[PDB]
């Protein structure tokens, strides 16, 4: 029906918790973002980067997970016959323990995660120090310098040709020293992506906005997507928040369904319209209820598991400084028209 | 009227 | 000299750089290279395959 | 006729997408720039470098592909009497991961791409540490010192004696450490061109403009070729943009004709006159339409897959700076005349 099945009424707390955690909702914002990302993935048409900006806890990683899952059925029937090809690969940037970013570690991690399809397939990277041990784990020597690892990764990426290269938590690329420029790092990434011809999708918070519109090249070369939250200043976002609260309420595995619609205000206070934060709060309070053995949900358990005031303050400050740079107004359109002379 | 969404 | 030749051939076939030390490490009497011809044979094999 | 064949209507969507992908239009600026570049490549007259400027998406890489295939086709009939010579080599530089631009990696990449086709023969650069492998790819060891690699590439370039050394994305040559003038960076390749006799054609965006005139010795052996967009000030360029819009629209595999002619302004501002941007945007719109089976291409279908105004503003600022840099007026000629003493 519109909620959890009644059979789950005779199970343990673990089954209810697992069902709720493995439950992802499709709000209209997520639907539009998923559709345009899928369309972009189908035909990037000379796009090197797809930056994914959004507030921490809006649903970037789940969207990426669903994208790779979809790519895995649009490929599997075509992967029955073809081989030596992966549908999609992913990686998360490492925050360096030193003052500067470790590009060699990025290359090694990318080579490790890319090359494990099957022991049967073999391919010579052309770099001395890279092999596969008896356990089937791709091993790289400690002396293979960064350019050699880059060449090996280039060869592997050309051979494997994934439909996209996902780089989550991309803002960690910005951990550089004084003289180092962000344009240099993004230019190295662009050179890699263009030479292997593999589309790169960078996902992260609004700090990744420091990697936006740096040069005219890095700029053209880019489809910027925005995972915006729900804002209380518009009726449609408020109504959608209420509707997602209602569907969550009907999909909370409890004998009695709590009334979360009336308590939306405080909700929006601690969640900032981000569905991921709302879901983690709801799953935490459900675990609390199933440990205490409570049939329904009350406000006290909601206040025992909500975020702190200062945390939400800093989150909203970052979110404001982010949305301030990702808004389109007719004044900017006319300014560009006048600068070009089209007006 | 409150809408009910589906599973992603 | 032959044995050195197949040793360097196999070592390059696997992918490692065939050097004098590595070739010596997998040959039972790694002191024969003092002969003025075994080392010449090893160097000739390396040059033939390009070192 | 002058449009897409009717038999493509029953073809699968992949055929139509690919067919529009490889479809090219010889728009007048590309024609003129190809002519001048070909005539300058044919004889160098002591020239060490040819600078081919342009914006992002102007068509520099399509230019290089057409010119390279052309040189190959001309060289093919005559490549039977005189072997041991490559017609043209095409590389694109790596953006360095360190602060310094890795010269050794540049030399290594150049020697592979030079010698990597058939085993027609060998050259034996006379430099140890460099060789091929059973797979047929040239592999060099990390112990080869950079002067040795330079000497090996020198001998290989004097044998192969290629017509031109293509270097795309040459602006990456500028990524040098502090206190190191870009002069010495250019003289590093100048010595190579002078003691190998190979002219190095460097392409790239306007960031290459920092290499224009460092010393008189550098500037004397240089040829300046500029790729430029369609400026909106003159109506001839507007008519050229209109005509190429017709040409692009005529070969769109659509059941009904999408009248894109009317909204030429919206195409212009989201493209900036750089034909690559329009090609990518129209290809994206075609992919979306073929997914949706759309009988025509409408305005919303055009504005979803359009560049953001911020990217357009950034690239336009870069273009304005570049066009200011590469501007020559009769007044400068008068200043040169007065300074020489011809007055
Ligand atoms: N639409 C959704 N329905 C259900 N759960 C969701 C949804 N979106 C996110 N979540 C949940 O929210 C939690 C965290 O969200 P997510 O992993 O997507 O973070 P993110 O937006 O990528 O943020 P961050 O940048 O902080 O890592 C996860 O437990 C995830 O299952
Ligand atoms: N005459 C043409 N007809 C059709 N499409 C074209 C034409 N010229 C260029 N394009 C399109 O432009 C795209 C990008 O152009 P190109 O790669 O040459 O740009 P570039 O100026 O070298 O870019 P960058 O500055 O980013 O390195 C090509 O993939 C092609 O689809
Ligand atoms: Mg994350
Ligand atoms: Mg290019």
């Amino acid at each position: 029906s519109t909620g959890f099945p009644l059979e789950l009424l005779t199970r343990p707390a673990t089954e209810r918790l697992a069902y709720f955690e493995n439950y992802t909702v499709a709000h209209p914002r997520l639907k539009e973002v998923y559709e345009i990302l899928m369309r972009t993935i189908a035909e990037p048409a000379g796009a090197s980067f797809i930056f994914v900006y959004g507030a921490s806890g809006v649903g970037k990683t789940t969207l990426r997970l669903r994208v790779e899952q979809k790519l895995t059925e649009l490929a599997l029937p075509k992967l029955e016959s073809d081989r030596a090809r992966v549908p999609v690969v992913g990686i998360e940037a490492i925050a360096p323990e030193s003052r500067y970013f470790n590009w060699k570690e990025y290359y090694t991690r990318a080579l490790i995660t890319l090359e494990e399809p099957l022991i049967d397939h073999k391919f010579d990277y052309g770099v001395r120090g890279i092999s596969r041990d008896n356990f089937g784990k791709i091993n790289v020597e400690s002396k293979v310098v960064a350019p050699a690892l880059r060449r090996a990764l280039e060869n592997a990426l050309i051979h494997r040709h994934p439909d996209v290269f996902f780089v989550d938590e991309a803002q960690h690329f910005g951990k550089v020293a004084s003289g180092y420029k962000l344009q240099d790092q993004l230019d190295c990434l662009k050179s890699l992506a263009n030479m292997t011809g593999i589309l790169h999708c960078l996902l992260g918070t609004y700090e990744l906005l420091t990697f936006r519109n740096l040069s005219g090249q890095l700029s053209r070369r880019s489809v910027d997507i925005h995972f915006r939250r729900y804002c209380a200043d518009s009726p449609e976002d408020v109504q959608a928040f209420k509707s997602v609260l209602l569907t969550f309420q009907q999909h909370l595995p409890l004998a009695e369904t709590p009334n979360l619609v009336d308590h939306w205000e405080y909700f929006y206070e601690r969640t900032l319209g981000c569905i991921g934060t709302l879901k983690d709060w709801l799953k935490r309070v459900l675990s609390d209820a199933l440990d205490r053995e409570a049939t329904t949900i009350t406000l006290k358990d909601l206040q025992k598991r909500a975020l702190s005031v200062a945390q939400c303050q800093k989150m909203f400050k970052e979110i404001q400084e982010g949305e301030r740079q990702l808004s389109e107004t007719e004044a900017d359109v006319q300014n560009l028209r006048s600068a070009l002379g089209l007006g | 009227t409150l809408v009910v969404y589906e599973e992603f | 000299c032959s044995e050195v030749r197949e040793i360097v051939l196999s070592l390059n076939a696997q992918g490692v750089y065939p050097t004098e030390g590595r070739v010596c490490e997998l040959m039972p009497n790694p002191g024969c290279f003092r002969y003025k011809q075994v080392r010449a044979a090893f160097n000739d094999a390396r040059r033939e395959f390009g070192l």
